[PDB]
DNA sequence: TTTTTTTTTTTTTTTTTTTTTTTTT
């Protein structure tokens, strides 16, 4: 079938408990596992990543994962990579509120 | 005669009047198309390359004709293709599939999905 | 009283006190079901701004009441949901005039704001970018005959009349009025002895380097009491009509842009380039095909030449312009490419500089290739569509012996900018929300 | 209930209209 994956900022999260979104972030911290990630929303999302994530040396990224039961926590599923070693965050945003307003094209 | 970009999910809601005919989306003939999308699978023939692609919105096949080694799993990809039937199913066949430039595209992309059907619909 | 941000279709019991910034002509039209008259007016106070809008019999009790830089007490009118595709502001609601309609003109205008300038210098204004809004005021120097003109776009007839305009940077540059504001222009008192004009609002074109073009919703005061004119004034009578001025330039399309971005289905519609003189067009599209046949012909060695050579009778290769031969020729592209939007498809012809970077490769490199592998070669080709571009194109017609064929040139192809295509998309699509 | 943001301008280079992914799941 293929649930529609929602393409969110962190505002967003409430609205997703227990569900599969899909985010993306400019990367402040790598602690360990956990990954700290700022969104177009301008507010930050701690991640929990798969043990094989080279997240580390990459400046923006996508994360496809389950929103978890405590507030803005994350169990990645899967994860993209893209800037450089210059994704526009004001496109972003844009692009989240816009694709929310079109369900008929995003979504069941 | 045109080339429409499409989410998968138009693509799966696009209404085939019964028989066999033409494909039809927002009250337009739906031939040629693209879209931007990540490549989740990747099964190879004799004949054909087949993927498996998804883009937050629906998942579909598309296959490309031999007569890629550069695109892998997990990894972002522009589509051009026609949209075809067979059996009940629907799955794009292509003949260009290139690796996303940067991530700008795949909000481009979606921007322009939406902004074609609104000309069409109004 | 309310302030104008406070309106909305819950509260019927309403009346604003805001001065007219703008005004529309009086629109007419005809369809199907419909035919009619329209006008609309835009208005501001301190909470903010709205567009309000008459139809059919509101014309003829409001049209004439309102004027713009007046304020008045609107009272008794429909909020409605702001139609975005047709106006410049960013309000969720708009009002419309209903019969009940109460207007009545204040004689206080201090709580009320007065229009904002924030002006553009002359010889500024090649900073800013064109399709943007603008401030201007300068002294008019002279003013263009009124022309009328079928815009290819709409197909329906138009008023047009340009002005000159000049400022201390001691530049001149050309600005186009429209419409009723064209025609009535000599009507105005002082127009002919020197005024000074100040424009709020104003599309910056490019044609000319920089150009000037009048929105609906764009204002021009004629010797306004503003602390701005008075020295253009004091200026201009001093030593302004005295020295020379500067053109700008890089007939009449003073606001447009020399190659006004259209979609496939606009240039075919619009018959471009089927007429004697050519026409210039930018179009977003995506390169579908390249036609493998012909890409390239071998051409002349000499410096600065690129006419075809043919073997000669001693297996060289001849020019005929410059009259010798060579053993090796040169190889240049006549690139015919087939591209796409959503719109339609549409032939391109591109030459050596272009088709180059639409294949990655000069002609030399891709005939080498060719005589390797037909493989490696149509991989080339074929990994040169599914690209995007923005192409800027001439469009002509040509006379192949007696039959006359339309053809559209590559000038320039530009790889698209997603991040800023994106915002303009943005900015395309908020207008059906 | 109901309608739009308008115009205008130049190379040297082949032939003259091009085949876009072709058939398996
Ligand atoms: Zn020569």
């Amino acid at each position: 079938m293929e649930k529609p994956t929602p393409l969110i900022n962190s505002s967003m999260l409430g609205q997703y408990v227990g569900q599969t979104v899909r985010i993306v972030g400019k990367v402040h911290k790598v602690t360990g596992n956990t990954l700290l990630m700022q969104t177009s929303d301008l507010g930050n999302v701690e991640i929990a990543m798969t043990p094989d994530s080279d997240v580390s040396s990459s400046t923006f990224v996508e994360v496809t994962g389950k929103v978890s039961d405590a507030g803005s926590s994350f169990q990645a599923n899967q994860i993209r990579e893209f800037t450089t070693v210059d994704v526009d965050l004001t496109l972003v945003e844009n692009v989240v509120q816009i694709s929310a307003a079109f369900p008929n094209l995003f979504s069941d | 005669n045109t080339l429409r970009p499409v989410t998968i999910r138009q693509i799966l809601n696009a209404e085939q009047p019964h028989p066999d005919a033409e494909f039809i989306l927002d009250g337009a003939e739906l031939g040629q198309l693209t879209f931007v999308a990540v490549v989740r699978n990747i099964s190879r023939n004799a004949t054909n390359v087949a993927y498996s692609v998804e883009d937050g919105t629906g998942q579909i096949e598309v296959r490309q004709w031999l007569d890629a080694s550069e695109i892998r799993n997990n990894v972002y990809v522009r589509v051009l293709g026609t949209l075809k039937s067979f059996q009940n199913r629907r799955s794009i066949s292509s003949g260009h599939m290139r690796p996303v430039i940067d991530y700008n595209e795949v909000m481009f992309h979606r921007l322009e999905a939406v902004h074609a059907h609104l000309q069409v619909t109004r | 009283i309310y302030p104008i941000e406070g309106l909305s279709p819950y509260q019927n019991r309403w009346t604003i006190k805001a001065r007219v910034t703008s005004k529309s002509d009086i629109r007419h039209w005809s369809n199907q079901r419909g035919e009619g008259k329209l006008f609309s007016v835009n208005l501001l106070d301190d909470s903010g701004e709205i567009k309000a809008t008459g139809f059919n019999d509101a014309v003829d009790r409001f049209y004439p009441l309102l004027q713009e830089n007046h304020v008045y007490l609107i009272s008794k009118a429909r909020v409605n949901i702001a139609k975005k595709q047709f106006s410049n502001l960013q309000n969720e609601y708009e009002i419309t005039f209903e019969n009940s309609t109460e207007i009545e003109e204040c004689t206080d205008a201090t709580d009320v704001p007065e229009v904002k300038y924030e002006f553009v210098r002359i010889n500024e204004l090649e900073s800013v970018e064109a399709n943007q809004q603008c401030d201007v005021i300068g002294i008019l120097d002279s003013y263009g005959e009124l022309s009328e003109i079928v815009s290819k776009a709409s197909q329906r007839p138009v008023q047009k009349r340009e002005l000159t305009l000049v400022d201390q940077g001691n530049r001149s540059v050309k600005l186009t009025l429209w419409g009723k504001t064209a025609e009535t222009f000599p009507t105005n008192a002082g127009v002919d002895e020197k005024p000074v004009l100040a424009f709020k609002g104003v599309k910056v074109g490019d044609f000319g380097g920089r150009s000037l073009s009048m929105f609906s919703s764009s204002t021009m005061l004629i010797n306004p009491d503003i602390t701005e004119s008075h020295v253009l004034r004091g200026w201009y009578d001093n030593d302004g009509a005295h020295a020379q001025f500067q053109p700008y330039t890089n007939g009449g399309g003073a606001g447009a842009n020399m190659a006004e971005r259209r979609t496939i289905v606009q240039v075919k519609d619009e018959n471009l380039g089927m007429s004697e003189k050519p026409d210039y067009f930018n179009v977003r599209a995506t390169v579908v095909y390249i036609k493998q046949e012909n890409l390239y012909y071998t051409a002349c060695a000499s410096e600065g030449c690129n006419k075809k050579v043919n073997l000669d009778h001693e297996n060289n290769w001849r020019c005929e312009k410059c009259d010798r031969s060579y053993a090796t020729p040169e190889y240049r592209y006549i690139l015919s490419t087939n591209v796409a939007d959503a719109t339609g498809q549409m032939w391109l012809s591109g030459f050596n500089e272009d088709a180059t970077q639409l294949i990655g490769m000069s002609a030399g490199e891709l005939h080498k290739l060719r005589e390797e592998s037909e493989s490696e070669f149509s991989a080339a080709l074929h990994r040169a569509a599914n690209r995007m571009y923005m192409f800027n194109c001439r469009a002509k017609m040509d006379t192949f012996n007696d039959t006359a064929r339309v053809r559209y040139t590559i000038s320039r192809a530009a790889p698209v900018d997603f991040a800023k295509a994106g915002m303009e998309l943005v900015d395309a699509i908020r207008a059906y929300m």
